[PDB]
RNA sequence: AACGAGACUCUGGCAUGCUAACUAGUUACGCGACCCCCGAGCGGUCGGCGUCCCCCAACUUCUUAGAGGGACAAGUGGCGUUCAGCCACCCGAGAUUGAGCAAUAACAGGUCUGUGAUGCCCUUAGAUGUCGGGGCUGCACGCGCGCUACACUGACUGGCUCAGCGUGUGCCUACCCUACGCCGGCAGGCGCGGGUAACCCGUUGAACCCCAUUCGUGAUGGGGAUCGGGGAUUGCAAUUAUUCCCCAUGAACGAGGAAUUCCCAGUAAGUGCGGGUCAUAAGCUUGCGUUGAUUAAGUCCCUGCCCUUUGUACACACCGCCCG
């Protein structure tokens, strides 16, 4: 749910200036560009971030299970 | 551990002092209302909305969660 | 309910209290020659040399007599210590 | 807002006056709370009234459901005895029926001493139930001679 | 407006509303001792629970048309908490969502699509837009 | 028994001391006399420029 | 107005703030104005980064723990929202500078290393002020409403409140005074 | 991260330079090509690492001799 | 059993319950004394 | 000069550039059809909703997967005997993704119960090489890996709306995943199609979460042990209850002493879903996504590790040796 909003949040302003670069001057959507920029990040550029992968010996992917010395 | 009584129903004092509680607060939820007199909190709600359909309060915000009131905007 | 002639004791007074609980960097304990104001007795001042085992000393509902040094009067710090006692104030 | 008595004393039991109705006749044995619902929806009672707001002519129509489930069309799978083994009636058992009930089954199943009637009979766990690591209610025992 | 333009809830309760306003949809004898799922733990508390579930269900086989049985169970799913072991997801009841469906083509509203399945007729999808723009105008939506 | 509060601005980081290395080395000014100057054992991630604030200025931690 | 930015509703350009020690690490104003608690933000990846992050943010991030709300953000979103309006109608004041009152107040300009139980004095550095303050009063808040038919939204309001005039009846006024005094002690 | 070159890398911007001195010029993304025409480095990886310290070498030329 | 055959008579009440359900498999414990490895403590020999 | 390190192989992150797709699509209109006025209009036209039906339309953004491209401490500024390199910053999809593979010398480590790998010893027709029954589950007690909880940052009842890795008819062996209709409160039963699989289950309507209702600090509707009664499925057979469903019973437990485990970013934790075993069948384990923090950018204090110098009466090597 809540990464779908910003999938939705990057998409439209990722569009509107494409909109703009394609079929309106160039310099008009430089002052989109930095109205946007400035005040967020990716709203133009994806989080590289995705989940890392499990390994045996622990329930996830860094913790690992208890060790019971004695 | 202790007895926190509560009542589910009032009686006549109890019902005087809510008839006339509503412009001591600033801060009308059923929470306050159920720990400043003596209320179960399943009767503090029915009251406080019994209010509310008095024109007595201003409803602020009701959230599933928390319910909040105020005093009158006015003042 | 209250025991003496003023509700907030006075500094270098000797006191009644039952430890409440071990703190991390004290106890927090009851006044019981005075109504209930909290006390906290700093860990570095239950005896002059070391210990092995807190328990041996203190534990949960022990009267003892312990000595204020300092207070705030006004915001209810009541600071008590151990180490500053002779057992004929007891 | 509606000051008079509370507290009912039906059958053998104090239903305190205080909890909702549903939630308050919960106090009899054999009545759990799914079984309760279903006798206030057949006695057309409202869901909104403490046990207290009641008169005495509601809570015999509650009794008599209660007691005679099967003909107030309450189906033959609610009902916690079945097939009654000594002579095939259904019905819910309530206060002090549940516990003759469970009295005589067990002096049944003890009577021919039946594996499970010994187990009653010594007090350990009738099902399945590994016994190594559990229960565990006796004293500690020492190596020491 | 269509059923996308309003809020899902208020449309779902102006749906009930309706269709416990005609005197038809014939409900099951056993509506009021039912559990409604095999991971519930209680009957539901709104009397009129068959009204408001025939409603969403009518609702969601205007979003999709081609649900069928085995699916309105699973549109209703829930989880089930095994006592002392781990919850696992469980489906709905088959007999009420059959029972659903059957009452609805009784209005004229469902009907057996080809393949298998169901839709609704070009009729239902009146019935619920009419009310649709009922709810738009009401809340001013 | 009785002292203004000083506030200081951090002018240089000099090593991580303590025990397990958690305090940190540090000279001040103060603000009022940028001639002054002290060291300073501190608590928290210090950076560099940023105001502490110190209860007695008159101290000067010499270790751990 | 669309130069300004609420969230939905309370201004923030009519904040201030009197601790100049703590100016570089409460972010409120100006470019630190969002419309929500609620951003991805990649602030832990390097060592300062996690004082850009808008105080209202970690305000909503330090206060889903014990367990069983481990991950649960958009609950700890509408309680700060309701904790606001809350704050709101108990003063009448602006909510977030009365959250900016409860930071400054709150941190310990003082505490004590372990060297041997022998301790030693030291002071804090300006982060780790508002660091400790955010743990206590949101501490006091999940402590106050444990068994209460108080709501945290409640129990977070008025703790915000009297901490924010230093008043011996918030929990995170005593355990600041209480980390100082032990200080104090073994000067 | 590292970064600290190794011999492997470290011999062959050396042969490589005294080969090919007169085409090495002074970018990198030229040198990229020029080094993957030459030899034969049998990776994208390692080629790149070539060609990256092959530009070190050449600024550290243009003043005076190295002594390798 | 396992080994002998134990009798049984049978009654009315036994209708409808299993044979095996009349003959255990086992002597019921009653215990001894706990032996030399039985607590952690236990463990020494020279 | 050789090995180990590194290089290497797989994987995650970027291409609106290439290759090219009825077993993936999108946009268009050829469409047409349904529906509402929901807006100009009137209702069509202008428009709005479509996992409604088409195209012998156009293409490859989304999907799939191949070839190449990209990152080099390369640029700029400091610190470096101006070397090897370190620190911050710019441009950027990214300036430290996660695994596999791994040396010389050893250990009286584990395994003869994986092997038609195997020496010696034993037993070999009154068998230590087969059928029927019982046991590995037996309970005064000590310990280990775990599951569910002690509630209001909650429980219950409705309503709303989102995934990813996968497996699937069995060669003796003899069984697979399931749509859609009907019957039953529920587990389940009957009927009749698809699938040897990007084709069917399936747009995998997953849980937490989200929105609205009841309860009210009370061992309470928290918690769900123990126990009574009844109904189905698997199988040759269910008693010491295989599993499953319903009514009923309603224990300890109010955040846990001394001690002690794991963990640095899509990580800890919460949350569900597939694989293995599997006639029936996870409180396990191996993987997958989903909501997603607090604290650090350090040190040699504790427990250990690597390199140099030094001392030794030790070499089975301090768990050593040795005096009355
Ligand atoms: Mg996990
Ligand atoms: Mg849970
Ligand atoms: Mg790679
Ligand atoms: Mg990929
Ligand atoms: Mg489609
Ligand atoms: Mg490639
Ligand atoms: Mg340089
Ligand atoms: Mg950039
Ligand atoms: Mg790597
Ligand atoms: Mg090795
Ligand atoms: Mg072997
Ligand atoms: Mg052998
Ligand atoms: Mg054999
Ligand atoms: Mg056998
Ligand atoms: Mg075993
Ligand atoms: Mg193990
Ligand atoms: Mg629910
Ligand atoms: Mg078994
Ligand atoms: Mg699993
Ligand atoms: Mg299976
Ligand atoms: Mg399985
Ligand atoms: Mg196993
Ligand atoms: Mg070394
Ligand atoms: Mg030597
Ligand atoms: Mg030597
Ligand atoms: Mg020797
Ligand atoms: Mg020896
Ligand atoms: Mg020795």
């Amino acid at each position: 749910h809540v990464a779908q909003i910003y999938a939705i949040r990057q998409s439209i302003s990722k569009a509107l200036v494409a909109y703009y670069q394609k079929y309106v001057d160039e310099a008009s959507k430089k002052e989109i560009k930095d109205i946007l920029i400035q005040y967020d990040r990716t709203l133009l550029v994806a989080d590289p971030r995705r989940c890392e992968s499990k390994k045996f010996g622990g329930p996830g992917a860094r913790a690992r299970y208890q060790k019971s010395y004695r | 551990r202790d007895k926190l009584n509560n009542l589910v129903l009032f009686d006549k004092a109890t019902y005087d002092k809510l008839c006339k509680e509503v412009p001591n607060y600033k801060l009308i939820t059923p929470a306050v209302v159920s720990e400043r007199l003596k209320i179960r909190g399943s009767l503090a709600r029915a009251a406080l909305q019994e209010l509310l359909s008095k024109g007595l309060i201003k409803l602020v915000s009701k959230h599933r969660a928390q319910v909040i009131y105020t005093r009158n905007t006015k003042g | 309910c209250r025991f003496y002639q003023h509700k907030f004791p006075e500094v270098e007074d000797v006191v009644m209290v039952n430890v409440r609980s071990i703190a991390e960097m004290g106890a927090y304990v009851s006044l019981l020659e005075y109504n209930n104001i909290e006390g906290m007795i700093l860990l570095s001042e239950l005896s002059r040399r070391r210990i092995r085992s807190i328990n041996k000393l203190i534990r949960i509902g022990r009267n003892e007599c312990v000595v204020v040094i300092r207070v705030d009067k006004e915001k209810g710090y009541i600071d008590l210590s151990k180490r500053r006692v002779s057992p004929e104030e007891a | 807002p509606e000051k008079f008595q509370h507290i009912l004393r039906v059958l053998n039991t104090n239903i305190d006056g205080r909890r909702k109705i549903a939630f308050a006749i919960t106090a009899i044995k054999g009545v759990g709370r799914r079984y309760a619902h279903v006798v206030l929806r057949k006695a057309d009672i409202d869901l909104t009234k403490r046990a207290g707001e009641l008169t005495e002519d509601e809570v015999e129509r509650v009794i008599t459901i209660m007691q005679n489930p099967r003909q107030y069309k309450i189906p033959d799978w609610f009902l916690n005895r079945q097939k009654d083994v000594k002579d095939g009636k259904y019905s819910q058992v309530l206060a002090n029926g549940l516990d003759n009930k469970l009295r005589e089954d067990l002096e049944r199943l003890k009577k021919i001493r039946a594996h499970r009637g010994l187990r009653h009979f010594w007090g350990l766990r009738v099902r399945g139930q590994h016994t190594k690591t559990t229960g565990r209610r006796g004293r500690t025992v020492g190596v020491s001679k | 407006v269509t059923v996308k333009d309003v809020n899902q809830q208020e449309f779902v309760r102006a749906l009930a509303a309706f269709l416990k306003k005609s005197g038809k949809l014939k409900v099951p004898e056993w509506v009021d001792t039912v559990k409604l799922a095999k991971h519930k733990e209680l009957a539901p508390y709104d009397e009129n629970w068959f009204y408001t579930r025939a409603a969403s269900t009518a609702r969601h086989l205007y979003l999709r048309g081609g649900a069928g049985v085995g699916s309105m169970t699973k549109i209703y799913g829930g989880r089930q908490r095994n006592g002392v072991m781990p919850s696992h997801f469980s489906r709905g009841s088959k007999s009420v969502a059959r029972r659903v469906l059957q009452a609805l083509e009784g209005l004229k509203m469902v009907e057996k699509d080809q393949d298998w399945g169901r839709k609704l007729t070009p009729q239902g999808q009146r019935d619920l837009d009419r009310i649709a723009g009922q709810v738009a105008a009401a809340k001013k939506k | 028994r009785v002292q203004p509060i000083k506030l200081a601005r951090v002018t240089k980081v000099l090593g991580r001391t303590g025990s397990q290395g958690q305090c940190t080395q540090v000279r001040v000014e103060f603000m009022d006399d940028t001639s002054r100057s002290i060291i300073r054992n501190v608590k928290g991630p210090v950076r560099e420029g940023d105001v502490l604030t110190l209860l007695e200025s008159e101290r000067e931690a010499r270790r751990l | 107005t669309p130069d300004i930015k609420l969230f939905g509703k309370w201004s923030t350009d009519d904040v201030q703030i009197n601790d100049i020690s703590l100016q570089d690490y409460i972010a409120v104003k100006e470019k630190y104005a969002k419309y929500l608690p609620h951003s991805a933000g990649r602030y832990a990846a390097k060592r300062f980064r996690k004082a850009q992050c808008p105080i209202v943010e970690r305000l909503t991030n330090s206060m889903m723990m014990h367990g069983r709300n481990n991950g649960k953000k958009l609950m700890t979103v509408r309680i700060v929202k309701h904790a606001f309006e809350i704050i709101h109608l108990l003063t009448g004041e602006n909510p977030l500078q009365v959250l900016v009152n409860a930071i400054i107040n709150s941190g310990p300009r003082e505490d004590s290393t372990r060297i041997g139980v022998r301790r030693q004095a030291v002071d804090v550095s300006p982060l780790r002020r508002v660091n400790q303050a955010i743990w206590l009063l949101c501490t006091g808040a999940r402590e106050a409403a444990f068994r209460n038919i108080k709501t945290i939204a409640e129990c977070l309001a008025d703790e915000l409140i009297n901490a924010a005039k230093g008043s011996s009846n918030s929990y995170a006024i005593k355990k600041k005074d209480e980390l100082e005094r032990v200080a104090k002690s073994n000067r | 991260m590292g970064r600290v070159r190794t011999k492997t890398v470290k011999k062959a911007a050396r042969v490589i330079i005294e080969k090919y001195y007169t085409r090495l010029g002074n970018d990198f993304h030229t040198n990229k090509r020029v080094c993957e025409e030459i030899a034969i480095i049998p990776s994208k990886k390692l080629r790149n690492k070539i060609a990256g310290y092959v530009t070190h070498l050449m600024k550290r030329i243009q003043r005076g001799p190295v002594r390798g | 059993n396992g080994k002998t055959f134990n009798q049984v008579e049978i009654k009315p009440e036994m209708i409808g319950h299993y044979l095996g359900e009349f003959s255990i498999t086992y002597k019921p414990v009653k215990h001894g004394r706990p032996g030399i490895g039985a607590t952690h403590s236990s463990r020494f020999i020279p």
